[PDB]
């Protein structure tokens, strides 16, 4: 909202009106300063907000209706069986069959548990992980993990 | 865990390491109190932490509190606008 | 048959059905405006209906010491009753929703390749 | 099928029978099976208008910011002149625009379309300051 | 072969095409065109794919990483079972040697499995006790489901009311730290990885008696059996000389303090694992036997429903005194046997198979048989993933192509009318709702705010007639028509009804036919 | 079964009052359409009408020809059970 | 460190080369040929999907996903570098050419209804 009052001007043009006056809105002459020029300039703006969506510097916008009015006409079903909210979750409801409810609806995130690989049970995998490691010294690394003569041994 | 791990390694502690700590508490209570005004009870638990430093551990490793020591602390109470323990820790150092 | 699984213009009664059906399906989601309408209980009641008479349609079933690999044979058949990571590891190879996936997943087609005169469901094609 | 979501939504079943009314409402000759005509929904808009005092038009032009100018902002032109023949609901010239190539391909951004809410939510949060907080 | 990781472009080439047969095959099933000559080309084309199938399936353990992975999973994990009821084993030999030292029977049968060990290399022990959990698992939960049928007539409904995973880890965690009371989340995990394999049903059961609201821990003899059968189941030189494995010491020690959340995490893989199972054998029961057992047999349904009712009464007065049900309980056990005789399909005949092939001495037949089952059983995997792939997209795009259609046609009800003695009724709301739109601070909350496009309507304080309007239109259509009637025998027209200069919206009245002339 | 006097002549006098044709402060709860109120022939009809619309149930031809004033909507009314 | 990173890759390609494995040295050799004709790696178009894929998912599927590659050490790309691959165009003629080597006759039919349409 302040990206695009900045440039062109208000958009709730009547959000600080009075007896009818102060109105902040287009004039009613197409022209160079009318409702088309203005209405095309804020979607440049918005477009410009979308973009950095896309990059991935803004989150993700949830679901709207008026995006929900077309979703392929067959993504609606989906949406309403589901709960939703975001792309991500209809992604998810879509991926993930087995997490679902019975009736279509979408089940919470805090018992969905993805397998852990044993990989992480590394040493370099523990010292990445653990954040006292750089300030532990080779000997005292050597001892945690191994006390026997493969480690036993400047260094 | 950096300090438990000098003093296993057995090192002589320095007054530089302590006053170290002694920053980092009284930053952390500081920053706390700026940044998250509410949870009395976690700014207490920054607040204990430092206040145990600066009370025991100096006399626990034997070392005189000094310029930066004061400074930090000064600090603390600045903040808190505890004005006349702050005041008086200045004159009398 | 067997010959019908080559690359290579071979299949090609199926291979162009497949073809077209993607083209299809493609040309439907970008050029029909009358496709973008919301739904008002026409299509959810029938939209259930479907999906029931879909579940009942019933798919054509078929007819249906020892060696190191035979004793690994009984005992996969033996100690595992369901694999639960065998049916994902599956996917890779199906590629579920392998043609609806294209427009359905959020963010795949740009703007700028948004046209009919496009070739933007062919990207996925690898020969062999 | 559930049947449940409706036995709990008894106190806001009205709501859903709304929302689809609102769906399935068109434009055509209130003789045939259609309702009402554009003619007659335009005269309501118009002497509905006529009928608001300046408090009447203010909470209208209120109305204006809060719900139209996301979906309005967001829409193209072309989007928007599509609305305009679904409101016609004129075969003839909704024919000439599924016709015009132009027409068809643009119109299918529901991603972009989505922050639309998110205007909504700004300018609701900036109308709900003045009027709860004040 | 086919599945090897170098054709996977003909892979593709036959999920496309098998696609398509099977969506014709769907088409025409589900408009009631069965084609015979659909049916032939997909068996056909399933032959085919199982002949790749087969082919592929000594290449793909050769070849695949997660097959050899998968491998050495399996081995290990028979290791370490073969280990628990080694340990087991060695408690009942040291029973029984105090019992009979001179155990030569015993001791042949023990050489006859080890000699089966070696040979076919598995645990007849290991082998029966897996069998045995799982035919407790498949009774109690075919019984369970019956009788919650019967009793409620309601099947499985999953829904978030039931038991949460964080609550199911809680209530392993607390069993275990009551079974010892000093297991730890790692020895948690190690026991539970280790067994991977021994069916659970306490969620289920927890489902269950929360839905029939009455206990089933001692009552049914198959919760017993289930019960009794997991009770009954559960030097410096030559370390130098013995190789270190590099391979080993690459991992970190499992006892170090860094693997806490990774032990947690794999707690909560292994609940969401067997609370998943549990989800899925309950739900094809209840897709296999609930279909029928709710509408079937409706005299024993209703002589089960007297019964429940009877139970409902005891359990009422049971309430009475906790602020005759053991024998309603047994009736309703006896009534669910008549479906159980009624119960078919069963499937521990896996077990009759395998006890066969103890006994087999063709066993290069037997084997033969074995891979030919193998085959059939991950081709029909494979052929049941293409079917769901093919049934979701099939779905999605008939929904797709559903949306052109009309909406449909409301039913006429009453004209809409207030009515006068509904109007004089809540004039105190009226009143209320106008106080209340006074004041800022509760404006907006206020009951029955509709809108228009901004403006809210308010509670009426008239009667919305109808019969007595619409005297100034009929009297306007009157002055209208006298001067209507001027015009057409002056011979006038109207303003021009194309658009035209002075008229650019073309602005038309609507010829209506009774006054067309 | 029925219902008190009271509430329909309350319901008969407003119905009436909100008619467009009559005027405001002429209706008391005895009046007679023609003759005080000043409707013709023709709308007597409909005024029944509107006292069938606030009162579902469907009076007879014959019976409504006895109803030429408020009142007597009023005793027919209140007198009737079948209604609500 | 991407130098570090896939200087450990080649690490790997290098202890293959030496191996003396018959198909161990054929694969590396065909990938230092590939290096040395600057044709990129498929291993970074993967992570440059799974990246835009992970950004793109919702959370039990970012934390699935997530969790599976933790360990597998794939390098840190920049979100900058995952959307520059991902926006510059796909070329016509490659598409072309795949298509009909795949489809053969099926695939000119295709094409030239393409280009009737263009």
């Amino acid at each position: 909202l302040p990206l695009i009052r900045r440039e062109e001007g208000e958009i709730a043009g009547s959000l600080w009106a009075m007896d009818g006056g102060e109105l902040s809105y287009p004039k009613d002459g197409g022209g160079p300063q009318g409702w088309g020029v203005r209405l095309w300039r804020e979607r440049q703006l918005v477009k410009r907000e979308y973009q950095k969506v896309l990059d991935g510097y803004r989150p993700v916008p949830q679901l709207s209706t008026l995006g929900n009015s077309v979703r392929t006409a067959g993504d609606q079903l989906d949406i309403e069986r589901s709960g939703a909210q975001t792309p991500g979750e209809l992604s998810d409801y879509r991926n993930f069959p087995d997490n679902r409810f019975d009736g279509g609806q979408l089940k919470p995130e805090s018992e969905a548990a993805p397998a852990v690989p044993f990989s992480a049970e590394l040493v370099w995998q523990g010292e990445a992980n653990d954040k006292l490691s750089p300030y532990k010294s080779d000997e005292e690394i050597a001892l945690e993990n191994d006390n026997t003569f493969f480690s036993s041994l400047r260094r | 865990g950096i300090y438990e791990l000098v003093v296993r390694r057995g090192w002589v502690m320095q007054l530089p390491f302590v006053n170290a700590l002694l920053r980092l508490t009284c930053q952390a209570t500081i920053l706390s109190m700026e940044r998250t005004p509410d949870e009395a009870e976690t700014i207490g638990r920054f607040e204990e932490q430092a206040n145990k430093i600066w009370n025991h551990t100096f006399d626990e490793w034997q070392l005189q509190k000094d310029v930066y020591s004061y400074e930090c602390y000064i600090a603390l109470l600045a903040h808190q606008q505890r004005i006349d323990e702050a005041e008086k820790l200045f004159q009398e150092m | 048959c067997f010959s019908s699984w080559n690359d290579g213009s071979e299949g090609y009664e199926w291979k162009s059905r497949a073809l077209s059906e993607k083209r299809s399906l493609a040309l439907e989601f970008l050029g029909n405006v009358n496709k973008r309408v919301s739904i008002h209980d026409a299509i959810r009641l029938k939209a259930d209906i479907n999906k029931k008479a879909i579940s009942n349609v019933s798919c054509p079933s078929f007819f249906s010491h020892l060696s190191p690999s035979d004793a690994s044979l009984l005992k996969e058949e033996f100690l595992c009753d369901y694999d639960p990571s065998d049916t994902k590891r599956m996917a890779k190879w199906v590629n579920l929703r392998s043609e609806t996936s294209d427009y359905q997943s959020y963010g795949a087609i740009p703007e700028g390749e948004r046209s009919l005169w496009s070739a933007w469901y062919l990207r996925n094609i690898k020969a062999g | 099928a559930s049947g449940k979501d409706n036995t709990m939504s008894d106190d806001d079943v009205i709501r859903n029978i709304i929302k689809e009314r609102w769906k399935t409402l068109e434009f055509g000759d209130r003789n045939a099976g259609y309702p009402c005509t554009f003619g007659d929904y335009i005269q309501f808009l118009n002497e509905w208008f006529k009928s608001l005092d300046e408090e009447g038009m203010q909470r209208l032009r209120e109305h204006f910011d809060r719900r139209i100018r996301p979906l309005l902002a967001v829409m193209s032109p072309v989007d928007i002149l599509w609305l305009e023949a679904l409101t016609q609901n004129s075969p003839h010239n909704k024919e000439q625009l599924q016709r015009k190539i132009a027409f068809q391909t643009s119109l299918g951004t529901p991603e972009f379309f989505d922050m639309s809410k998110r205007l909504r939510y700004e300018i609701n949060e900036d109308y709900k300051v003045r009027d709860e907080l004040g | 072969s086919l599945f090897d990781p170098e054709n996977v472009h003909r892979l593709e080439n036959a999920m496309t095409h098998v696609k398509q047969v099977f969506a014709d095959y769907v088409h025409k099933k589900r408009e009631g065109v069965s084609t015979e000559a659909e049916r032939r080309m997909l068996a056909n084309l399933t032959a085919e794919l199982n002949l790749e199938t087969q082919k592929h399936l000594a290449n793909m353990f050769k070849y695949a990483e997660m097959r050899l992975r998968q491998v050495k999973l399996e081995e290990r994990h028979h290791q370490l079972a073969e280990i628990e009821r080694l340990r087991r084993m060695a408690q009942q030999r040291g029973g029984v040697k105090g019992r009979k030292g001179g155990s030569r029977k015993m001791s042949r049968m023990e050489r006859l499995k080890r000699v089966i060990n070696r040979a076919v290399g598995l645990d007849i022990a290991v082998a029966e006790t897996v069998l045995t959990e799982m035919q407790a698992q498949e009774e109690f939960l075919q019984f369970c489901e019956v009788f919650a049928r019967l009793t409620l007539g309601s099947g499985f409904k999953h829904t978030g009311k039931d038991e949460n995973l964080s609550a199911y880890i809680e209530s392993l965690r607390k069993l275990y730290s009551m079974d010892a009371a000093t297991l730890s989340t790692l020895d948690v995990v190690q026991y539970y990885s280790s067994k991977e394999g021994a069916h659970p049903v306490d969620w289920a059961k927890r489902w269950y008696e929360r839905a029939l609201l009455l206990p089933l821990q001692s009552t049914p003899e198959y919760q017993k059996l289930l019960q009794i059968q997991q009770r009954d189941e559960s030097v410096a030189r030559i370390k130098t000389q013995k190789v270190v494995n590099l391979v080993e010491k690459m991992f970190m020690d499992p006892k170090d303090k860094r693997l806490e959340s990774l032990h947690e995490k794999r707690l909560r893989y292994l609940a969401h694992m067997q609370m998943e199972r549990q989800i899925r054998c309950v739900r094809e029961n209840a897709k296999l036997f609930d279909g029928v057992e709710n509408m079937p047999e409706a005299a024993q349904c209703r002589e089960l429903y007297e019964k429940i009712m009877e139970k409902k009464t005891a359990q009422c007065n049971m309430t009475s005194p906790p602020e005759k049900i053991r024998e309603i309980t047994l009736r309703v056990i006896r009534d669910r046997h008549v479906q159980s005789a009624a119960a078919t399909k069963a499937r521990m005949l896996n077990r009759i198979i395998r006890s066969l092939k103890g006994g087999e001495q063709s066993i290069a037949e037997e084997l033969r048989a074995l891979h030919q089952q193998r085959k059939e059983k991950m081709t029909m995997r494979i052929l049941g993933i293409i079917e769901n792939d093919v049934k979701t997209e099939m779905e999605w795009l008939q929904n797709m192509e559903e949306a052109e259609r009309p909406p449909l046609l409301p039913i006429p009800e009453n004209m809409s009318y207030v009515s006068a003695a509904d109007v004089q009724a809540w004039r105190e709301l009226r009143e209320d709702d106008e106080r209340k739109a006074a004041n800022p601070f509760e404006r907006r909350r206020r009951t029955f705010q509709p809108e228009l496009l901004g403006q809210a309507w308010s509670v009426p304080n008239k009667p919305l007639l109808f019969w007595g309007t619409g005297v100034s239109a009929v009297q306007q259509a009157l002055r209208h028509v006298a001067e209507d009637a001027e015009r057409k025998r002056q011979g006038l027209l109207l303003a021009p009804p194309y658009p035209c200069a002075e008229n650019p919206w073309g602005w038309r009245l609507a010829k209506d036919i009774l006054d067309d002339n | 079964y029925l219902l008190n006097k009271d509430d329909v002549l309350t319901r008969v006098l407003e119905v009436v009052k909100n008619f467009e044709k009559v005027d405001a402060s002429k209706v008391t709860p005895q009046s007679h359409f023609v003759n005080d109120l000043g409707l013709n022939s023709l709308d007597v009809v409909e005024v029944v009408f509107a006292i069938e619309q606030e009162f579902i149930l469907d009076i007879p031809d014959h019976d409504a020809e006895k109803i030429q004033s408020i009142t007597d909507a009023v005793e027919y009314i209140s007198q009737n059970p079948m209604a609500k | 460190e991407r130098l570090a990173w896939l200087r450990d890759v080649w690490a790997q390609i290098d202890s293959d080369y030496r191996s003396g494995d018959s198909a161990r040295q054929e694969t590396a050799a065909q990938e230092i040929s590939a290096a040395l004709r600057g044709e990129p790696n498929d291993h970074m178009r993967w992570v440059y999907e799974t990246k835009r894929e992970l950004r793109f998912a919702g959370p039990v599927g970012r934390r699935a996903i997530q969790e599976e590659l933790q360990a597998a050490e794939l390098p840190e790309v920049l979100d900058e570098e995952v959307n520059r691959y991902h926006d510059l165009k796909l070329n016509m003629m490659e598409i072309e050419r795949e298509v009909k080597a795949k489809y053969g006759v099926a695939g000119q039919q295709h094409w030239a209804e393409l280009q009737a349409a263009k």
